[PDB]
């Protein structure tokens, strides 16, 4: 259908910069959280 | 008084006739349903009445049967399947006969037809429906109205009605609408209203797709279909095609020499828009399932299986013909050109993008003359041809073999970067972004960066059209800038930068451009602070006073943003009131993360007085307060055993944070953030835990909410226990007894994403029931006694992962954190967990895959568990 999504740089919404956030949010936090958990369980 | 007449009313103009004919239509409806339709029908069945009443009618009845909203759809289904069957019956046959004696092109009656069979289908209710349209359309005395409103009742039956339904009735249909096919036939109108009912209908064909003869029957009324004169007829089955390749790209090959290629070629020749799009269309499918059947071609090659489907690479044997006439109508364009309205230039260039992405490296020889000999036109049109297609051939091969092109180029691109041509100027900046996005090594060189990153520095202060495309261009300068930097200039941070020796230059001009009047057009005021966001971000060691400075700088908005609370006069206002936050919220934390805890103590104070006061201002709106808490969260990832200050006036604000109970994304930071307490708070949460933990359990008696925000709540179960330690004990025993529950969930295997939904629920079981373990358990000191309480439970759990150990979807997180339990407790345990884990031999399998597993995490998990039963064994 309509497919306009990949032309020219209209694939730049507010709806995906906020998923995009979010996301790397996610990414960090489970990075922390591993990180902590590793240090403290053993090498 | 005549119902004839408020139909007539009920389309003319007048708003109070057309409010109160709906009014005294949904009170009879409910007062008295089957009476009311029963007349309707046959009011409408009536061929004397008036064709706008009649139209009335019919649009009523379908408002009244169906509607946008899928659960008003439901319950109207079945509020209609309560009623008698007699008054069911009779308003069947008024309109089965009401068809053909309307002299209006569309049926409204086939809108009814569709909405009383969406629930007499699925009750069988109306077995008669198919045999009834078999003959009309075999009937050769049927005239071309009864065709046409039987084939637009059986296209709306096909498309609104739930497929499952009409699974056993499907053959009887489709050879009716086979027959009814016919070239032969003199009307245009039923050929394609026949073409609209099938397409709608693909969905159910297989029960007489399987069959050759039938196949090629099909195939060839198409085929003769998309030979008619008619265009409507020529894109109706063109679309059609579409879908077929959509659907059945196995069986393709033995048709796609005869008939289809010259088609679709013939459709891209025309001069006409709809034709030659269509055509783009259709090739653009083929790529994209290409692409996906290479993706299950590649997972078969590293699984060594055979693919379920085989690809024969179509675009690659049709791109030679393809190229010269997408090429051509790329010159296509308008000097009034707009964004709005998609036209077939850009599918052109969406088209030539996805056929560069399928054939790699077999693109370059056939386009290349092309830009070569129209990069210099005096006209803009070939310039503009020749540099778009130099910018969307860019991806699919090796960035090695473009390297001298795109070097020995890019001088000519920074000239036509400044010819006065607007739309040259846009397509040039949408080029150099995209050439500096992909590969970056042409875009670090001094001999051109100067020149060119001056060029764009001034052309930045242009219309918008090529502001948004230039700041975003910048952007990828940045994180190029990044990529070369971290590799060039240190490793735990940045400290002089070649593109950083100019960033007090263009930080500054991003503010201006962020000021500019025209920023809400094509999303410039989004445009800068994403690029702001990067940026800042590159700030190498000698670039901090700058940041310091532009942070210096950010709180005067954050101070403006104090100060328009009266000012929201439109939701639009509100609505960008409400975009501008989310940014700017997510600034302090893009530029948060960068600076130094001492320069982050004199700002935190006035951080947390502005933060303390939008959360509440902002009642309504809660997408933009999702953004608010982790934010505030970032502070405490950075301020850390500092922040005790500020929970006197903190709690009351998790408290309402956590009362809605209505959206899931709230809360889903709201576990998160208090899970970020305890990392940072340690110890010091305890008298705050007594509150939020008899909180949390009501959360968790509600029902009412998702089911993706359950595995959260216990995500924060097991870091609260680490954070108090041995004072879980007084809430110990109510926690078990709620996940006993939820760990003995179990649901079949028919849908994938509840097969994950659940894989991430028993995920979080895993890691909470860790948490707890580590928490009673103490840091350095031995067991201690507080773990006793939770020793019967062990084997239980043991039994939870055996049925996870059964299930066969799997992930490399969903072994990972299993393996944390028997390292956990055989070091909470030992001798006791032996004999537990040896009665269940499913486990030892279940770790040589962890042994297998890729994921590194997945792989110190694994051998931590493994190592730690050798000592057990050999303890004794």
């Amino acid at each position: 259908a309509a497919r306009l999504h990949r032309f020219k740089n209209k694939g730049k919404d507010s709806t995906e910069m906020r998923r995009r956030r979010i996301e790397v949010n996610v990414e960090l936090r489970k990075a922390k959280k591993d990180d902590q958990m590793l240090k403290r369980r053993n090498v | 008084m005549e119902l004839i007449t408020i139909l007539e009313k009920t389309v003319s103009p007048d708003r109070l006739e057309l409010e109160a004919a709906q009014k005294f239509l949904e009170r009879a409806a409910v007062e008295n349903l089957p009476t009311f339709l029963v007349e309707l029908s046959r009011v409408l069945a009536n061929p004397g009445n008036s064709q706008v009443a009649r139209v009335a009618a019919g649009l009523q009845i379908k408002n009244s049967l169906t509607s946008k909203d899928p659960d008003i759809k439901a319950q109207y289904q079945q509020r209609w399947l309560a009623i008698d069957a007699n008054a069911r019956r009779e308003v069947k046959n008024y309109v089965l006969q009401t068809l053909g004696t309307e002299t209006y092109r569309p049926s409204s009656a086939s809108q009814c037809v569709a909405g009383i069979a969406c629930a007499e289908i699925p009750v069988n209710q109306w077995p008669e429906l198919i045999p009834q349209l078999v003959a009309n359309v075999t009937n050769p005395n049927s005239t071309e109205h009864m065709k046409e409103s039987t084939l637009e009742a059986i296209g709306y039956i096909c498309q609104d009605i739930d497929p499952e339904q009409l699974q056993d009735k499907s053959n009887e249909i489709l050879t009716a609408i086979i027959q009814g096919m016919r070239k032969e036939e003199p009307s245009n109108n039923v050929k394609l209203a026949a073409t609209n009912a099938l397409l709608n209908s693909l969905e159910f064909t297989k029960a007489n797709f399987d069959k050759e003869s039938e196949r090629h029957f099909i195939m060839q009324v198409v085929c003769e279909a998309t030979q008619c004169p008619d265009t409507r007829v020529r894109v109706a089955a063109l679309q059609n095609l579409v879908k077929i390749m959509s659907l059945y790209y196995q069986y393709m090959e033995t048709y796609m020499g005869p008939a289809l290629f010259a088609i679709t070629i013939e459709a891209m020749k025309s001069d006409i828009d709809e034709v030659a799009l269509q055509g783009i269309e259709f090739w653009s499918n083929v790529c994209d399932e290409e692409m996906d059947l290479a993706i299950e071609a590649s997972e078969a090659a590293e699984q060594g299986r055979p693919p379920e489907h085989t690809s024969k690479f179509y675009a690659k044997g049709a791109l030679q013909y393809l190229v010269p006439i997408l090429t051509q109508t790329l010159t296509k364009q308008d000097e009034n050109d707009d964004d709005d309205d998609w036209n077939p230039c850009k599918a052109a260039g969406v088209c030539l993008m996805l056929l560069a992405t399928c054939c790699e490296d077999d693109i370059v020889p056939h386009v290349l003359p092309f830009i070569k000999e129209h990069i210099k036109n005096p006209d803009w049109r070939y310039r503009d041809a020749a540099v778009m297609a130099f910018g969307c051939i860019l991806e699919g091969p090796e960035p090695s073999q473009l390297k001298p092109l795109v070097i020995q180029a890019m001088p000519t691109l920074i000239e036509l970067m400044k010819d006065p041509s607007v739309v040259v100027r846009d397509t040039a900046a949408w080029t150099v972004g995209r050439i500096c996005e992909l590969l970056p090594e042409a875009a670090i060189n001094d001999v051109y960066l100067a020149p060119l990153l001056q060029c764009l520095i001034e052309g930045l202060s242009a219309e918008p059209r090529v502001a948004s495309n230039v700041c975003w261009a910048f952007s990828s300068l940045a994180e190029a800038a990044y990529e070369a930097a971290d590799v060039a200039d240190d490793q735990e941070e940045p400290a002089t930068y070649c593109l950083s020796s100019s960033f007090e230059l263009i930080v500054q001009k991003l503010l201006e451009t962020t000021d500019r009047p025209d920023g809400h057009q094509n999303n410039l005021r989004s445009s800068a602070y994403e690029s702001l966001m990067e940026i800042v971000k590159n700030s190498a060691k000698d670039c901090y006073p700058a940041v310091q400075k532009t942070t210096l700088v950010i709180m005067e908005r954050l101070q403006q943003v104090l100060q328009m609370e009266s000012h929201i006069q439109s939701t639009s206002d509100r609505i960008q009131f409400n975009d501008l936050q989310s940014l700017l919220c997510a600034t302090l934390q893009n530029v948060l993360r960068k600076v130094q805890h001492q320069d982050a103590l004199q700002i935190s104070d006035v951080v947390m007085a502005s933060l303390l006061r939008m959360f509440q201002s902002t009642a309504g709106s809660g997408g933009v307060q999702e953004d608010a808490l982790m934010a505030v969260s970032t502070l405490v990832e950075v301020l850390g055993g500092e922040f005790l200050k500020y929970m006197e006036a903190f709690k009351p604000f998790l408290g309402i944070g956590l009362k809605n109970y209505a959206e899931y994304q709230v809360c889903l930071a709201a576990v998160g953030l208090v899970g970020d307490l305890c990392r940072a708070l340690q110890s010091n949460i305890i008298p705050f835990c007594d509150e939020v933990m008899q909180l949390l359990l009501e959360n968790l008696g509600n029902e009412n909410v998702h089911r993706s925000v359950k595995p959260q709540i216990l995500s924060v179960f097991g870091d609260i226990a680490l954070a108090i330690g041995g004072e879980f004990k007084k809430y110990l025993e109510v926690v078990l007894n709620t996940l006993q529950q939820a760990s003995q969930a179990q649901v079949d295997k028919s849908d994938y994403d509840m097969v994950d939904y659940l894989n991430e629920l028993r995920e979080s079981c895993l890691e909470a029931y860790t948490g707890i373990v580590q928490g009673l358990k103490g840091d350095q000191e031995n067991v201690h006694p507080d773990v006793m309480l939770v020793q019967p439970r062990v084997e239980f759990i043991l039994s939870f992962i055996d049925h996870i150990a059964g299930d066969e979807d799997h992930t490399d997180g969903v072994v990972a954190c299993a393996a944390g339990l028997i390292g956990d407790l055989c070091t909470a345990f030992g001798k006791d967990v032996l004999k537990l884990v040896e009665a269940r031999p499913m486990i030892h399998e279940l770790l040589t895959e962890g042994r297998r597993s890729k994921t590194n995490k997945a792989k110190t998990l694994a051998t931590w568990a493994t190592k730690e039963l050798r000592k057990l064994k050999n303890q004794a």
